[PDB]
């Protein structure tokens, strides 16, 4: 995070490089942020 | 009685019967009823031959101009002998007033068409004829408007059923798209939502 | 004395006064062939007179206008005009007559 | 027993929201 | 009696004139129809179906209903005519990707429950 | 003015029905028995009409029942039979009418339930 | 923002306003993703005494439309649906754009 | 002939001596709320719903007992009798349990439909309501003895038409249970009536327990073949 | 109330006949526009990095449905058939029998998610709060067949989303 | 012979599904036919289909632009006719929402149109706006646009703790952007020329062709359904109406720009007004009781049951009910039957009377001058078909 940045530019998060099964340092996709940080990444809560 | 239930007006109530006792009186030949309802919106049940007349003084009288046509439709009530039930819907922006005028008609009696009166007719008309199969008399072009090319029936009819008769698919022999019998792969689940107990005592009809 | 009337497409008339005269005067012409126990004469013989008669008081159009609740003299004239032609039409038409079909037994009876 | 919490304007008022068109002249004779 | 006013026609004869009207149009633009739309049906095909349209609802004996079936047959004439319909509508005509129902009694009940 | 036609009345050509839908459906005329769940008697006022049932079958995904015509969920609402009959006949359906069955007056009294010499004395209350 | 001076300087002499003042961005000024719980008030009607329905039934005092002039059934001054519409005044705050 | 005039609301009807103030105002087409009264069964009186005002008089009547009287102006929408149905029913709602969601008379409950019609739509009811322990009388009819409202519509039914007397009450005030004391179960070739009789879910289809809804099922009228009765 | 928009002249002195003559020749205005154009070029775009970010959303937010449980592990639907009974789409079809322990649970319950409008209707009708729309709203499939949820997707659905779910109703519950 | 051309349904200019047919003797255009229909979903029998709680959804989707304004129009009528009465925060939320939306029209609009004619800059300027407009919609009811939030009794829920100061912050820049726009575009000479004097309908014209909003205004007429038949709590708001003079293009688009003005006017005096109390009417009959009685209380229990399964009724009667939608009269004629299901359900579109108009309106003029004309009109095509 870093709040001194505009709103939807403040929180940001680097996937990783290897999933469950498949190989993810090129083909990430937004369903791999479990419930949690879901909520926490979309702005849903001020809390992680 | 304050804080929930809508406020009556019954100087508007006294001002539309007013008017409407006027209307009546200045066209008996074709006016059959007038009716304002409690909140305050005044209706005209006039035969079908006085749809021309009629509108012409609601919309050049001094005492009623009624510039604007704000909508016109119809109803299908299949109980009725004159199953159709057209609805004119007029506003006077001079008075700042809406007057509406009810007309009849069946499935083979044409009605004349108001071109002439209101040009915003010219669509809606269409439209009627598109969904009710109400014919138009004097209409300098009737056709569909709203349904497909070809498209057989009126929708907008209480025994039309709600999913029709045929569905399109692409057929990749013809190389075309084709028009086969509907066939739906889960029909329509229809609901019995009526309650068996009577609601409002004011609407009650006689037994006979 | 006055431009742009507000609305497009109407011209501000010069001289209104008159207009306004010999559309009244013509409207009552008009009336004169209609049976006298006709609602309709009636009625619009009394608005049109009570017009006329504003009309031949006040010469200043602001004034006139004012007292006319008409809304802008040259939409007067048109209301005239309309007027005028719906006379015509409705000595065409005949309306006073009485009523010329009785609806069937239940056709405007709701619910159903 | 709590107080009724709900969305309202604070007390007294909000800022004057301007609506008004704004074009400045900008420019030389 | 009956208090029954008509569109067109007073009578059969002048239904029967105005039928005759509208089937010289769709003759006249039959072959039109068919080069514009690019069919491959031929000029006969397109004609005999005319034909068999028009003998579908033969059995009207009503002025009105006449009158009604006439205007409506216009309204497709016109809208042939102005090339607003395409050749999907066109051939809607011919259920050229329908399997013929069967007509008689035993095939009807080998097929399923419906009459 | 008047043409005064001399023919029943057919609608049947202008509806835009199949003529499968028409020669084959036969329709039902009928005031609704009441829902022996309930006592309230307002939905037995009006008369119904309604059409045949027809095949419905469970499909292969999802196992939802599907139908193949498109009559299924029509019904109708009419103030008299007579009307219903009309705009069936003029719509060209074959219809069975069933006449509406109105319950009979009964004769209550509550005193009976305590009779001195006879059945209709009650053992509880 | 974070623009450099002379970049703001540049913006604010080719857009001819002080865009530092008013910035489609937000940064800090909206409310927190996080609010306190609400206690959302009640009502009128959830008194327990002189409360009831039937003296608050919006729906059962709905009746069927006034017949005036049916069919079947002197001054006489002419008279409007409503008096005529008032002119409008032009707009004390700013009458013309 | 020996007919005697009644008004209903005012509505002139001649009747047969010994008609009840709910026949009379029924033949006018207005419905009396009712919960004990069946047609077929015994008058009861009990669940005093059917309060109505009759004019000149300042107690309200029970219309499924009380006979009219020459001159009587029935007033089925007074402010006396809507107060009397509203009362009435928060009584009845007093100890009913929420159970609407689980109860198979979700869409055809005569409680429901009359709570929406002629009760109020709030509780001002701030105790704990009452349980009772459920009954077991056979295979056929399933019974939830709280939703019980003590119509005695079974008991009636049972002791008139089925004939056998195993039904009854048993206790007083508010401990007064619906049932037969003892583990019996009511065997009858009618037993299954009285499911539909019973206008709350404390009677139930038990064979037909939790499949459907009522508003989804399509209702064809039919005849019986499973005997010579049709 | 009114104000004019075009009821404006403009004056006649050489001075601002001059001007405008000026401006006539030498596109004044049009300058004025190139320059409001290049001062929105030295602005920071609008434009969020996603995936890497995300735009913001609310508690009340509608996603992919899911049915939910008890702390214990039951099921929370009874089989009541109100969302059914209320969804505008009719995408909700419902089929119900007793358990094998007496509880009144559902055997089937599907949802067409093609059919669906993504109204909420249904989690306002259900009376335990069994059926909710979820926060989830990337579940794009490659076929329709997909989209066309039973009784374990949903349950499935559940119990991968409850962590966040059951936070979200504990955030808005207070406003229902 | 003149050439014929299709216009639409895919085109850039054809504004969604329209389909035009138009005879051109070079580029001058001799006749405009429209073809519509290729949005028409038989809304009005499948709303007959319905309750009148699961009808509400369609109404938002008649015109997808202004989504909020729909529901009002129809909750208005469903209030008339069960003659009930919302409460006034519910009455103050209802039209601050609809300024609001009035405001995404309006950008909508005037950018689309600025798009057609080949001003690309000012509609990716406006559409952050829109999108922060979007997540107020979606705040206070879940979802972007098709909120569904405006009920028949009132609103759905309440606004959550911190969405006045939001819409504070967004209306007291909101201004500069619209100036933005304004430099861009008032006083080019290009867009003057593409806009000044085409289209031009007059007065008598406009009222007799069944035109409405700023088609009327343009043209001079002095006439606004907020000032002069007030429905929610108009009356109790102060703004101007901006009226045209010449009733072309240029004068409608004007009027637009003052438009959103004047609803900025009215969002900061609805910030400043709004009361406290209860959302939806207190009428369990009508309106479903809260969460936390329905699961306490047997009777809430039973009308929520009621509510949700078969529906409130409604007496039965007709009505005719029009508000000042941003693109016009929106009206709907609503009959009952004294069912929880309507039986009639007529929607008026002013979209259907300024299409049926553009053949009158675009006489005497080019190709390009028809594109524009079709971006005046503010058309969009879900209202025009239903
Ligand atoms: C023109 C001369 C080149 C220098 C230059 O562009 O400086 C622009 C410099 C940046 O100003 P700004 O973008 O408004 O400030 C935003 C923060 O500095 C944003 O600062 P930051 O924290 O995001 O740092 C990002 C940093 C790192 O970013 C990068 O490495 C990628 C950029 C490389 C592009 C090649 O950018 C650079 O270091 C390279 C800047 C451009 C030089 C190439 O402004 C000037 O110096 C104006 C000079 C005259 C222009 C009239
Ligand atoms: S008996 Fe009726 S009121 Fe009682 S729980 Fe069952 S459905 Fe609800
Ligand atoms: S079980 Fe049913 S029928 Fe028997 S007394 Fe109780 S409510 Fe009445
Ligand atoms: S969200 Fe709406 S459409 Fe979708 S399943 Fe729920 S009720 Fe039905
Ligand atoms: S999900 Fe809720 S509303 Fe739907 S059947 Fe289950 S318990 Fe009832
Ligand atoms: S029905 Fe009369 S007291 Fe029960
Ligand atoms: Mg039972």
């Amino acid at each position: 995070e870093d709040n001194k940045q505009f709103f939807g530019r403040h929180r940001w998060v680097i996937y990783t490089t290897e999933m469950n099964g498949r190989d993810t340092f090129w083909d990430v996709d937004g369903s791999m942020v479990p419930p949690e940080w879901h909520r926490w990444l979309h702005c849903m809560t001020d809390d992680p | 009685t304050r804080p929930t239930i809508r406020p009556r007006n019954d100087v508007v109530h006294k001002q539309l019967s007013a008017f409407g006792q006027y209307v009546a009186e200045i066209l008996p030949k074709y006016v059959q009823q007038v009716q304002v309802s409690c909140f305050n919106e005044l209706e005209i049940f006039i035969h079908p031959d006085g749809v021309i007349p009629v509108l012409t003084f609601l919309r050049d009288h001094t005492n009623a101009q009624f510039k604007s046509l704000a909508d016109l439709t119809a109803v299908d009530v299949p109980t009725r002998q004159n199953r159709f039930e057209i609805v004119y819907n007029l506003l006077s922006l001079r008075f700042n007033s809406r007057i509406r005028v009810k007309t009849y008609t069946d499935e083979l009696t044409p009605i004349e068409s108001s071109v002439t009166v209101y040009k915003a007719a010219n669509w809606y008309e269409r439209e009627i004829w598109d969904m009710f199969g109400v014919f138009f008399a004097n209409h300098p072009d009737l056709r569909r408007i709203l349904t497909d090319y070809g498209f057989e029936g009126h929708p907008f009819r209480k025994d039309f059923p709600l999913s029709g008769y045929v569905e399109l698919r692409y057929d990749d022999e013809v190389k075309r798209v084709v028009a086969e019998p509907v066939e739906l792969a889960q029909e329509f689940r229809k609901f019995d939502l009526n309650s068996p107990w009577e609601a409002f005592p004011a609407y009650r009809q006689p037994p006979e | 004395l006055k431009k742009t009337t507000g609305l497009v497409g109407l011209a501000v008339c010069e001289t209104p006064h008159e207009r306004l005269k010999i559309l009244y005067t013509k409207i009552l012409d008009v009336l004169g062939q209609i049976p006298k126990n006709a609602a309709y004469r009636k009625y619009t013989e009394q608005i049109t007179n009570e017009k006329l008669g504003m009309v031949k008081a006040e010469p200043d159009v602001k004034k006139l206008e004012e007292q006319l609740q008409g809304g802008q003299i040259e939409e007067v004239i048109l209301q005239a005009e309309n007027e005028l032609s719906l006379a015509r039409k409705m000595l065409r038409w005949k309306p006073w007559e009485p009523l010329v079909e009785e609806p069937p037994a239940n056709q405007w009876k709701w619910p159903i | 027993a709590s107080k009724v919490k709900q969305d309202m304007p604070p007390p007294g008022g909000y800022g004057p929201i301007d609506y008004k068109r704004n074009l400045p002249r900008r420019g030389l004779s | 009696g009956t208090s029954v006013k008509p569109i067109f026609s007073r009578d059969m004869n002048e239904a029967k004139r105005r039928v005759r009207e509208l089937y010289r149009a769709w003759y006249r633009e039959v072959p039109n129809t068919v080069h514009l739309f690019q069919l491959d049906i031929s000029v006969k095909q397109g004609r005999d179906k005319v034909r068999e349209m028009f003998m579908k609802n033969a059995h009207v004996t009503d002025p009105r209903v006449v009158d009604l079936l006439v205007i409506k047959g216009k309204m497709e004439l016109e809208e042939t005519i102005n090339v607003w319909k395409q050749r999907t509508h066109i051939m809607r005509f011919f259920h050229e990707t329908e399997a013929p129902r069967p007509t008689d009694f035993l095939s009807k009940f080998y097929v399923g429950h419906d009459p | 003015q008047l043409i005064a036609v001399d023919e029943k009345l057919d609608i049947t050509t202008l509806t835009g029905v199949p003529e499968e839908h028409i020669k084959t459906r036969k329709v039902r005329i009928f005031v609704p028995a009441r829902n022996n769940m309930q006592s309230g008697v307002n939905n037995t006022k009006k008369w119904k009409m309604e059409f045949d049932t027809r095949e419905r079958w469970e499909n292969p995904l999802m196992g939802w029942s599907s139908t193949a015509d498109p009559l299924s969920n029509l019904v109708l609402t009419f103030s008299t039979k007579e009307d219903a009959v009309a705009f069936a006949e003029k719509n060209g359906w074959s219809f069975d009418v069933e006449e509406r069955k109105v319950p009979k007056p009964k004769s209550k009294s509550y005193g009976a339930n305590f009779s001195w010499n006879k059945r209709t004395r009650v053992s509880t209350k | 923002a974070s623009a450099t001076r002379v970049i703001q300087l540049l913006r604010n002499w080719a857009s001819g306003r002080d865009l530092q003042a008013k910035l489609q961005l937000r940064y800090q000024e909206i409310s927190k993703r996080t609010q306190p719980p609400p206690k959302l008030p009640v009502g009128p009607s959830h008194k327990l005494s002189n409360n009831y329905y039937c003296t608050r039934d919006g729906r059962r005092e709905a009746m069927p439309p006034s017949i005036v002039m049916s069919s079947q059934k002197t001054e006489k001054k002419a008279v409007t649906p409503a008096p005529p519409i008032k002119r409008w005044e032009l707009s004390k705050d700013q009458p013309y754009l | 002939s020996n007919l005697i005039e009644v008004f209903v609301d005012g509505q002139s009807v001649m009747v047969e001596p010994g008609t009840t103030v709910l026949q009379a105002c029924e033949k006018v087409g207005m419905q009396i709320p009712r919960f004990c009264y069946h047609e077929r069964l015994s008058v009861a009186g009990n669940c005093r719903m059917c309060l109505v005002e009759i004019e000149k008089a300042p107690k309200v009547v029970a219309a499924c007992a009380m006979p009219v009287m020459k001159g009587w102006n029935i007033l089925t929408n007074s402010e006396k009798s809507k107060k009397a149905r509203e009362g009435v029913m928060e009584f009845l709602l007093a100890n009913h349990p929420l159970d609407c969601p689980i109860c198979d008379q979700g869409g055809e409950c005569d409680l429901q439909d009359q709570s929406m019609m002629f009760g109020s739509d709030r509780s001002r009811f701030l105790e704990g309501k009452r349980a009772v322990e459920d009954k077991n009388i056979g295979p056929l009819v399933k019974t939830i003895m709280t939703r019980c409202i003590q119509c005695t519509r079974c008991i009636r039914f049972a002791s008139e038409i089925a004939g056998v007397d195993d039904l009854g009450t048993t206790g007083r005030g508010n401990d007064m249970q619906v049932g037969t004391y003892i583990e019996k179960m009511f065997m009858s070739e009618l037993s299954g009536n009285i499911i539909d009789i019973c206008p709350v879910g404390a009677l139930t289809s038990k064979p037909y327990a939790f499949t459907a809804r009522p508003w989804e099922t399509r209702k064809t009228e039919s005849i019986d073949v499973m005997d010579a009765v049709g | 109330t009114y104000k004019f928009v075009n009821m404006r002249e403009p004056s006649m002195d050489m001075k601002s006949v001059t001007d405008r003559a000026a401006q006539t020749l030498l596109w004044t205005e049009l300058v004025r526009g190139l320059g409001m154009t290049l001062s929105y070029l030295f602005r920071e775009p609008a434009t969020i990095n996603y995936p890497f970010e995300k735009g913001p959303l609310s508690p009340r937010f509608r996603g992919e449905h899911a049915l939910r449980r008890y702390p214990s592990g039951e099921e929370r639907c009874i089989a009541c058939k109100l969302c059914e009974a209320v969804c505008p789409a009719q995408a909700i079809t419902i089929e119900a029998e007793p358990r094998a322990d007496g509880s009144r649970r559902t055997t089937r319950y599907d949802i067409d998610m093609t059919k669906c409008i993504y109204c909420g209707f249904c989690q306002e009708a259900c009376p335990v709060d069994a059926i909710v729309e979820g926060p989830n709203f990337e579940f794009s499939t490659e076929t329709h067949e997909e989209l066309l949820y039973n009784k374990e997707k949903l349950l499935n659905n559940g119990d991968k989303w409850e962590a966040e779910i059951a936070a979200n109703i504990q955030a808005d519950y207070l406003y229902r | 012979s003149n050439l014929t051309l299709n216009f639409g349904p895919q085109h850039p200019a054809a504004h969604g599904v329209l389909r035009l047919v138009m005879e051109l003797s070079g580029e001058m255009v001799r006749k405009c036919d429209p073809h519509i229909g290729l949005l028409h979903r038989g809304t009005e029998k499948l709303i007959e289909y319905k309750t009148y709680l699961q009808a509400l959804p369609y109404f938002d989707r008649l015109d997808y632009v202004s989504m909020m304004c729909n529901e009002q129009a129809y909750s208005l009528a469903v209030e008339k006719l069960l003659n009930i009465q919302p409460p006034p925060r519910a009455q103050w939320i209802r039209v601050l929402f609809g300024e609001i939306t009035r405001l995404l029209n309006h950008i909508m609009a005037v950018t689309t149109h600025a798009l057609d004619i080949g001003a690309m800059t000012p509609f990716f300027w406006m559409f952050e706006e829109r999108e922060k407009m979007f997540e107020f919609y979606e705040r206070v009811s879940g979802a972007r646009m098709h909120a569904a939030y405006i009920r028949p009794g009132g609103v759905h829920q309440d606004l959550p703790l911190g969405l006045l100061d939001d819409i504070y912050e967004f209306s007291k820049n909101f201004s500069f952007r619209i100036d933005e726009l304004e430099e861009m575009l008032t006083n080019n000479r290009i867009w003057r020329n593409r806009t000044v004097d085409i289209g031009v309908v007059t007065a008598e014209d406009a009222l007799n062709y069944g035109f409405s909003g700023v088609m009327l205004r343009g043209s001079g007429i002095q006439w606004d359904l907020r000032k002069t038949q007030p429905y929610d709590v108009y009356d109790q708001v102060e703004f101007d109406v901006p009226i045209g003079s010449r009733g072309d293009c240029y004068d409608r688009y004007l009027c637009r720009v003052e438009e959103m003005r004047q609803s900025l006017r009215i969002i900061s005096q609805c910030l400043n007004k709004m009361p406290p109390g209860e959302i939806k009417v207190d009428d369990a009959k009508v309106s479903p009781p809260k969460r936390a009685e329905m699961k306490t209380s047997m009777e809430s229990l039973i009308h929520h049951f009621k509510l949700y399964t078969e529906g409130y009724q409604v007496p039965p009667g007709a009505t005719y009910t029009a508000i000042e939608a941003p693109k016009g009269e929106f009206g709907v004629y609503l009959v009952s039957d004294g069912s929880s299901r309507p039986y009639r359900c007529k929607i008026k579109a002013p979209g259907f009377a300024h299409l049926a108009g553009l053949d009158k309106m675009s006489k005497g003029h080019m190709l390009a001058d028809v594109v524009a004309i079709i971006g005046t009109q503010d058309i969009v095509f879900g209202e025009v078909d239903r």
